RNA sequence: CAUAGUUGCGCCCG
């Protein structure tokens, strides 16, 4: 034993995976509740998908507020390891300067 | 939840109505034809038993106390 | 504990580094109508971070076509930000490339 | 013990608001004096405040959600104040920009611009119940 | 109703609705959301017109007699739970009701509505500062810790449950039932956000009706209308007369165009009825014919979770905060309010000096020092 | 200087509504008529549920709200009781009320509708009206519903419970002689079933001289009166209260 | 007080110095029973 | 696309980008990101038949699913990264006909 | 043998109630956690 | 919370009288009477019936508020004819048209459940 | 030397009237008839008009001078 | 910190002296009333 | 009082039929829009054959855009005109026009007649896709519905194009109510502590709390602004 | 009459 998994509603490993309505209902549980969520101390705790910006990926933009005309980037991460997501820049100079 | 006993409206009951027109679906009439079955003439009362929901039904699923 | 601090407060990283970890992941689902359940369960939000000094995405992009919901944010100071997935909008669960 | 009830000059009643009490009104967020007027109180029997409809455009106001702060001032000096300064009358001339503040609003406003038309007839029953409403009303009935 | 197996589930806050009604004008989409099973709001005869004045300004008038027939009739559940423990072992809380000589001081409300257990029974009325878990601290006599509930609710405790919590506690939790009724003030909305507030309940002779003895169940202002041009309301309207009359609920799919204003107008007309839904309606006062003619209809409305009871709250002389000596919410809003710059400032542009120094000074937090002249400091 | 001599003359007459026409009368006179029906006729509607047991899935106050709006037929026990409140006793009495009783237990698989047959009353001549039948609510097995509630005068300014119309159709001037009303395109409109235009015709020519008068009526009773006793009752009530101000107008110049 | 088991609905009393559990089923849920005393409510 | 759509070795949800004009063909199989279902067009032609439908109909005691739909190659995933190298018809009825 | 167009407004519906049959409006999260 | 008692709108209160007679000041044979407890079903048709009197010279009625229940009917006469003497009037007229409406009523009750 | 205008301020008349009905409240002397007067403002506004009321403002000069001024020698506004 | 009790938007200043909170002070919800002049208020009688 | 108890008598109201106009009016908006359609695929043509000269200070799609913007503002604004003249008398939506109450003149051309160009910071909808608005047009299409004219009133119903767009234009409105309520009161509540003291002393001057003279008479003529209004000077204007 | 932390994150209303 490691430890306690919190478990989503009706996921797979949820004892209400599967079950007909009938069950439910003998269960005190809404078949019409969609669950998706985990109950943390009786309170019923759900997690927002979060928007970041896709990995692995080359990325030109125009940094304004530097002294280069232009900046490839990539955030470059392993399939599910190294959680720490090493970001490269390679930046065009400014022409400007004189 | 349950039927109303009035039509919220104009006060015509529609509580003695609700499962005499579902016993009317099930004899294969129309919505409206049932409806003007059983003598709802106005739309008043014609939204009731058109627009219910009859969740108590589902409710009688679970157990007592 | 852990995991289940996490989602009891939100806040995710570490325990001890968790004056400096991003917050408002988890959130106590709004059991107020069953839309509003359903609302909250597919909900998104996208952080300001420092992409967001750099270009505006409060404002509706056209590849938001058929993925997130055109017309519904809360409104105030979250309004684009906070978005709700479009009904046919499946997420990819990801696979191995091999 | 009525001895604790009984009362002399000099004494002070904290008694229960009643009508006629000044009654100064806002609504957040303040922006110029119009945002905070005095008013006479008036109890109504229900769970609300309640508005004369122009003097909601002053407070930018409209009765969607829309919750307002009520103050109570609590002595004669800041009552005379308010009854001098801050009441809306002496509030509708704004000196923003030289003008009124509180105009007729929607219904009030398209129901006179039907009413002032010159098609517009009534008979002696509308005529007389109308002036009903007329307080400033001699109570002469004009020549039609 | 939020869900099927609410009344087993207690949750902090909940609102459910006596008689929800799926919508008569629907879209497809909505047999998926299984709204269908699980409604929200009612469809109702709104009657778009001036009246009174009551309606303006996005505000509504509903009909008295209608709320007395149950019309958007809906009950607030909230659950209060409280929890037993041992910190340490120089206390131990037990739930008990107290008496007044066995605790070294209690509150002025009556403790003679719980039992043994200091647990009331389920179906008792409770008001604002009844108590409802008599819980007490041994005194290193006691010290009664005993819980009371918001002072503006007067409920009936529905269900109370007692269970060991996750160290093995006895701890409790109670549901109380309150049944609000639509009244002044409450909040409706369609789906088209024409959100407003109930201005003024009349009963069904003083509203107006038609010929046919129906009056309007709500009355809307028609300026909500030109400014947001929500014609979606009205083609809503329309839909429902035409679904009412027909027996059929009507499809309000949006980019379907097998349905335009034109054919919903022929189809009205088929039923003796003005084609573009306007009705003459007779004063209610007078029984007069109204000059003009009303759009009238069935349409979808939904009472927000907002009412005045949750809102409304006063101040005077209340509990102050133990730093600032500024009033704190406590138990309630009762904190008063907070006089911000902005009114600060509007009331030196009104010049009302005196009434900003009571407001600042003299009804706040008023107090007195004593300083030495010689050196300037608070002695 | 005097009212005028109105006449009545009944089109239709069933035990749901009856339909009929006034004429030689004032607008005034026929809206306060129909302000009578709906408002001011006194029945007999339940109020006071005493609820002893519920193991319903609805709260008690629901089922007390429920049985509020159940009909009951007041034909003519309704003269001889009082108000409550005018009336002298331990606050409940056969002059001021009366008694129904109520207890239903489905141990039973099947669904056990507790429906408006199961109200007893102690007097047999105030039965629910439907006594098909109105449905109250629904027990599963081993649920149980135990009351007792009282019935007492009232009508329906107080509540609508008391309402006994179920709509009362108001009519006047149906071709729009007096043009009251100003249809911006007449042809559009539908006829009245008391009009009396032909098919080219959308409106009567206009009157300068007409006043509202062939008031066209239909009251359609809930079902707890009949009709002919809801506007025979509202007449004898509406006359009393005119009697009664009377009676205060005269004290009033007396003093 | 008496309790109702909120598995098998078991009436039974348990005194406030133990802790709860049907006694018969092992069950860790209880309800307290409705209350015995009158309450009116106005059909209005 | 072929495999994909037959799904043999190409689970769906795979992400299949050309950038014609860059020469570029990006496949991707990650987690993260949003795709919706889209009927196929071919020759200004529907893949989808009435016999599709009918099996439909009767989508109890048939046991014919929307992942039959898939299977048959009919109703693929597509993302906002490839639906650039779309052209996507609005509805049938009117835009692919002659 | 196709669809005609004035079929196809319940042929797409037929489609889009299949999808949800088979899926449901909570696919992310169940999905997500499952892998 | 401030709902009022839903039987007080038609109910009176002690020391509370139904109506109460004011000589206005404005005009010469003109006085106000304020009702209590009474809707527009009173004063509409007392209007009504009052502008029918050819001695009328002006006849109305008002709510001061609809939340309340007080209706002031002003009432001003030719300076022969009293305004309490109108009202009365106008009441006993209004009370012969119903008596006389229920006597026709009844009969035609009885006309047609025979025919 | 008077440079400050006779016409009462408005603030100057709600200061005042807000003084001699506080004073007034105390059981002050009333320096004006009155009939049938209960409330303090009232009798203040009745005293204003009959301009007795017994007080005196001081006006400041930015300077740090004075003027002094009765209710009665100010015209009110 | 104790600077930090004075400084931002509510500290002792900015926060409870440029503004706090005040005693017999009522808020709530308006509606419409046209039958009342532009200087009254209808206020509940709960909080009256 | 008066404007509301004679109200009741009269009534008022919006209705479906204040919304509809004759078939001829949607015939003329109809035969506006497609004239206007033809005329910038005409200028699309011109500025593909590289016959558009651009007009100075503008470049070749400044000059481009401003010439379609021109147009589609213009077919817009006469199909509004002529829905306006085709309101009847009795039309509530013109009463309340009419009346200034609410609304306004083009929230009739929009509802009747033609929703018009919804525009995200002053320009037509760009290119969020590769050279593309949406995956519903070919690349390189400057159409008007392509770049988010939307061509059907709120009564005729958008189509899932337009209404994207349509939304794209309310997210605009509801970021820029954003940011007015973040800088509400900043501005305002800097302006109000540089200017608190400022005040009129006994002597007629303007003074601060230091006492520092700023204006010798109270917007240099000593005159409160709630007395003071507008005139015309007579002796300005005419010839000698 | 008198007694019930902050200090933040999140969220609801205008
Ligand atoms: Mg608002
Ligand atoms: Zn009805
Ligand atoms: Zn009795
Ligand atoms: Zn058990």
């Amino acid at each position: 034993f490691i430890g306690k998994i919190p478990i989503m509603l009706r996921s797979t490993y949820c004892l209400l995976n599967g079950l007909t309505d009938r069950d439910l209902c003998e269960l005190n549980e809404c078949p019409l509740d969609p669950g998706g969520y985990f109950i943390i101390n009786g309170s019923e705790k759900v997690l927002i998908a979060q928007e970041k910006m896709a990995t692995n990926t080359v990325y030109v933009f125009a940094k304004k507020d530097s002294k280069y005309a232009y900046t490839g980037e990539c955030r470059s991460c392993l399939e599910n390891s190294s959680r720490p997501t090493s970001t490269i820049w390679v930046s065009m100079l400014a022409r400007g300067g004189q | 939840m349950i039927i109303p006993v009035r039509c919220f409206t104009c006060g015509k009951i529609v509580g003695n109505k609700w499962e005499a027109y579902l016993g009317l679906l099930q004899a294969e009439y129309t919505e409206g034809d049932a409806l003007d079955a059983l003598g709802l003439k106005r739309y008043c009362c014609r939204r009731m038993l058109l627009a219910h929901v009859d969740l108590i039904e589902k409710l009688l699923n679970y157990a007592p106390l | 504990d852990g995991l289940k601090y996490s989602l009891a407060t939100g806040n995710w990283g570490d325990q001890k580094k968790a004056h400096q970890a991003r917050a408002g992941v988890s959130q106590v689902l709004n059991r107020l109508t069953f839309a509003s359940t359903l609302s909250h369960l597919r909900r998104l939000n996208s952080p300001i971070g420092r992409d967001g000094k750099l270009a505006k995405p409060r404002q509706l992009h056209n590849t938001l076509w058929g993925m997130v919901c055109p017309a519904e944010t809360p409104e105030g100071h979250a309004v684009g930000l906070v978005k709700n997935l479009a009904l046919m909008a499946y997420i990819s669960v990801g696979s191995q490339p091999s | 013990k009525p001895s604790d009830l009984h009362l002399q000059t000099g004494y002070k009643v904290e008694r229960h608001m009643c009508d006629g009490d000044i009654v100064i009104f806002n609504r957040q967020p303040t922006l110029h004096k119009m945002s905070m007027m005095g008013h006479r109180v008036r109890i109504l029997p229900w769970s609300t405040f309640r508005l004369n409809l122009s003097v909601t455009t002053p407070y930018n106001a409209d009765f969607d959600g829309d919750e307002m702060n009520l103050h109570l001032p609590q002595s004669l000096e800041t009552r005379a104040e308010i009854q001098e300064l801050a009441m809306v009358p002496r509030m509708i001339v704004t000196p923003q920009s030289n003008r009124p503040v509180m105009g007729i609003v929607q219904d009030t406003l398209t129901a006179v611009r039907k009413f002032t038309k010159r098609d517009v007839f009534l008979e002696r029953g509308e005529v007389m119940n109308l002036l009903m409403f007329l307080s400033t009303w001699d109570g002469k009935v004009p020549q039609p | 109703v939020y869900i099927t197996n609410f009344h087993v589930r207690m949750d902090t806050l909940a609102h459910v609705l006596y008689y929800p009604q799926k919508p008569l004008v629907t879209t497809r989409s909505m047999e998926y959301l299984r709204f269908r099973e699980l409604p929200a709001g009612i469809n109702s005869i709104v009657a778009i017109a001036s009246y009174t004045g009551y309606n303006q300004e996005d505000s509504v008038i509903m009909n008295r007699s209608a709320v007395d027939r149950g019309f958007f009739r809906s009950v607030f559940y909230r659950s209060y739970k409280e929890q037993e423990s041992k910190k340490g072992f120089d206390q131990e809380e037990v739930f008990e009701k107290p008496t007044r000589e066995t605790c070294q001081g209690m509150r002025h409300a009556i403790y003679d509505k719980l039992d043994d257990d200091g647990l009331i029974a389920p179906g008792v009325r409770v008001s604002g500062d009844d108590v409802i878990i008599g819980k007490t601290v041994t005194l290193p006599t006691k010290r009664d810790c005993s819980t009371f509930l918001r002072t503006s609710e007067t409920g009936i405790v529905d269900q109370v449950m007692v269970t060991l919590n996750q160290e093995g506690y006895k701890f409790c939790k109670i549901r109380v039932r309150s049944v609000r009724i639509p009244q002044i003030g409450d909040k409706f909305a369609s789906r088209h956000g024409q959100k407003g507030t109930c201005g003024i309940q009349y009963r069904q002779e003083d509203m107006p009706f038609t010929c046919e003895g129906i009056t309007p169940d709500i009355i809307i202002n028609p300026h909500a209308i030109p400014s947001r041009m929500t014609i979606g309301h009205l083609i809503e309207c329309l839909q429902g007369k035409v679904s009412a009359n027909k027996g059929e609920i009507g499809d309000a799919t949006p980019f379907n165009d097998a349905v335009n204003v034109q054919k919903i107008s022929n189809l009205l007309s088929d039923y003796g009825y003005h084609l573009r839904g306007n009705e003459v309606l007779y004063n209610g006062f007078t029984g007069r014919k109204i000059t003009s003619q009303i759009f009238i209809g069935p349409t979808y409305y939904q009472r927000l979770k907002h009412m005045v009871d949750d809102k409304i709250h006063s101040r005077a002389r209340g509990p102050i905060q133990i730093l600032n000596r500024q009033p704190m919410e406590g138990r309630s809003r009762d904190g008063g309010l907070r006089f911000g710059e902005m009114e600060r400032d509007c009331q030196i542009a009104h010049g009302a000096a005196q009434f900003l120094r009571e407001r600042l000074f003299e009804a706040s937090d008023p107090y007195q020092v004593h300083v030495c002249n010689l050196c300037g400091i608070m002695a | 200087p005097y009212a005028n001599q109105p006449t009545v003359r009944i089109t239709e007459l069933t035990d749901e509504n009856v339909k009929f026409i006034i004429e030689n009368t004032d607008l005034a006179v026929a809206n306060s008529i129909r302000r009578v029906f709906i408002a001011e006729v006194p029945i007999i509607a339940i109020d006071w549920v005493q609820i002893d047991a519920n193991s319903s899935v609805l709260h008690d106050e629901f089922i007390a709200h429920r049985l509020g709006l159940i009909p009951l037929t007041s034909d003519d026990i309704v003269d001889k009781l009082q108000y409550s409140r005018d009336c002298t006793c331990e606050e409940f009495c056969p002059e001021c009320s009366v008694e129904f009783t109520l207890d239903v237990r489905c141990n039973e698989d099947q669904t056990r509708h507790v429906t408006s047959r199961d109200l007893i009353s102690n007097s047999p001549r105030v039965i629910p009206v439907t006594s098909d039948d109105i449905l109250i609510v629904k027990l599963r097995k081993g649920q149980e519903l135990r009351l007792r509630a009282y019935a007492k005068k009232g009508f329906g300014k107080e509540h609508a419970k008391w309402n006994p119309t179920a709509g009362v159709a108001f009519e006047y001037d149906p071709d729009n002689a007096l043009r009251h009303t100003v249809y911006p395109k007449p042809e559009e409109w539908p006829k009245s079933e008391y009009s009396e235009l032909d098919e080219d015709e959308s409106q009567a020519p206009y009157d300068p001289n007409g006043k509202p008068e062939r008031f066209y009526y239909n009251v359609e009773s809930c079902g707890s009166l009949r009709p002919e006793t809801i506007v025979l009752s509202a007449l004898s009530g509406l006359k009393k209260k005119l009697s009664d101000l009377q009676t205060q107008l005269s004290h009033e110049i007396q003093s | 007080m008496i309790y109702i088991c909120g598995e098998c609905h078991t009436e039974n009393e348990i005194k406030s110095r133990d802790p709860i559990r049907c006694r018969e089923c092992g069950y860790r849920i209880m309800y307290k029973k409705r209350t015995k005393r009158l309450v009116v409510f106005d059909a209005r | 696309r072929k495999l994909r759509r037959q799904m043999d070795i190409i689970v769906s949800e795979v992400s299949m980008i050309r950038d014609i004009r860059e020469r570029e063909i990006r496949i991707y199989t990650d987690a993260g990101r949003i795709c919706r279902p889209l009927l196929i067009v071919e020759k200004q032609k529907l893949l989808l038949k009435k016999r599709h439908i009918d099996q439909l109909k009767e989508r109890e005691y048939n046991n014919y699913s929307w992942q039959d739909l898939v299977a048959s190659g009919v109703v693929e995933y597509i993302d906002t990264l490839e639906e650039e190298t779309v052209m996507l018809a609005m509805t049938p009825d009117d835009l692919q006909e002659k | 043998d196709e669809i005609t167009p004035d079929l196809w407004q319940e042929a797409c519906w037929i489609v889009i109630s299949s999808y949800f049959d088979e899926k449901g409006l909570v696919r992310q999260q169940l999905d997500s956690f499952d892998e | 919370m401030n709902a009022p008692p839903a039987f007080e709108s038609f109910l009176l209160f002690e020391g509370e009288k139904k109506i109460t007679i004011n000589k206005d000041t404005k005009v010469p044979n003109a006085c106000l009477f304020t009702i209590n407890k009474e809707d527009h079903t009173l004063g509409n048709i007392i209007k009504s019936q009052l502008l029918k009197d050819p001695q009328v010279l002006f006849a109305g009625y008002k709510v001061p508020h609809p939340l309340e229940h007080k209706i002031i009917i002003r009432v001003q006469t030719t300076p022969d004819y009293s305004p309490q003497e109108a009202f009365t009037n106008a009441i006993t007229d209004l009370i012969s048209e119903l008596s006389l409406l229920e006597e026709r009523f009844r009969v035609a009750i009885k006309d047609k459940q025979e025919g | 030397k008077r440079i400050t205008t006779p016409y009462m301020t408005k603030y100057e008349r709600a200061r005042v009237l807000g003084t001699r009905a506080l004073q007034i409240a105390m059981c002050a002397p009333v320096m004006v008839e009155l009939e049938g007067e209960t409330d303090p403002l009232l009798i203040a506004m009745k005293e204003l008009k009959a301009r007795k009321i017994p007080i005196i403002i001081r006006r400041y000069l930015p300077d740090g001078s004075y003027e002094d001024w009765g209710v009665d020698e100010l015209i009110i506004s | 910190s104790l600077k930090q009790r004075l400084k931002g938007k509510e500290g002792r200043v900015r926060g409870n002296l440029m503004g706090k909170r005040v005693d017999f002070s009522a808020r709530t919800v308006i509606t419409p009333d046209p039958n009342l002049s532009i200087d009254q208020v209808g206020v509940p009688r709960s909080i009256a | 009082t008066v404007i509301n108890n004679w109200l009741l008598i009269e009534g008022h109201t919006i209705g479906i039929g204040d919304s509809i106009a004759d078939s001829k009016t949607y015939q003329d908006i109809q035969n506006t829009i497609k004239k206007a359609k033809q005329d910038v695929i005409e200028v699309i043509e011109k500025a593909h054959n590289n016959e558009l000269e651009p007009t100075p200070g503008n470049t070749l799609r400044q000059t481009f855009e401003n010439q379609v913007n021109r147009i589609l503002n213009d077919a817009r604004d006469k199909t509004g005109s002529s829905a306006q003249k085709s309101l009847s008398e009795y039309n509530n939506f013109k009463s309340m026009v009419v009346s200034g109450a609410k609304g306004s003149k083009i929230n009739i051309s929009q509802v009747i007649a033609v929703v018009g160009q919804q525009n995200v910071e002053g320009k037509r909808i760009p290119f969020g896709f590769k050279h593309r608005t949406l995956p519903h047009f070919i690349k390189d299409d400057y159409g008007p519905e392509s770049r988010g004219f939307v061509e059907n009133s709120y009564l005729a119903g958008l189509t899932p194009t337009e209404f994207f767009f349509h939304a794209m234009g309310g997210r605009e409105g509801l970021i820029d109510t954003a940011v007015k309520t973040a800088e509400t009161g900043y501005i305002q509540r800097r302006l109000i502590k540089s200017m608190e003291s400022v005040m009129v002393k006994y002597d007629a001057t303007v003074r601060n709390s230091i006492n520092q003279v700023v204006q010798l008479r109270y917007g240099e003529d000593g005159l409160a602004g709630e007395s003071v209004e507008f005139q015309n000077l007579a002796t300005l204007k005419p010839s000698n």
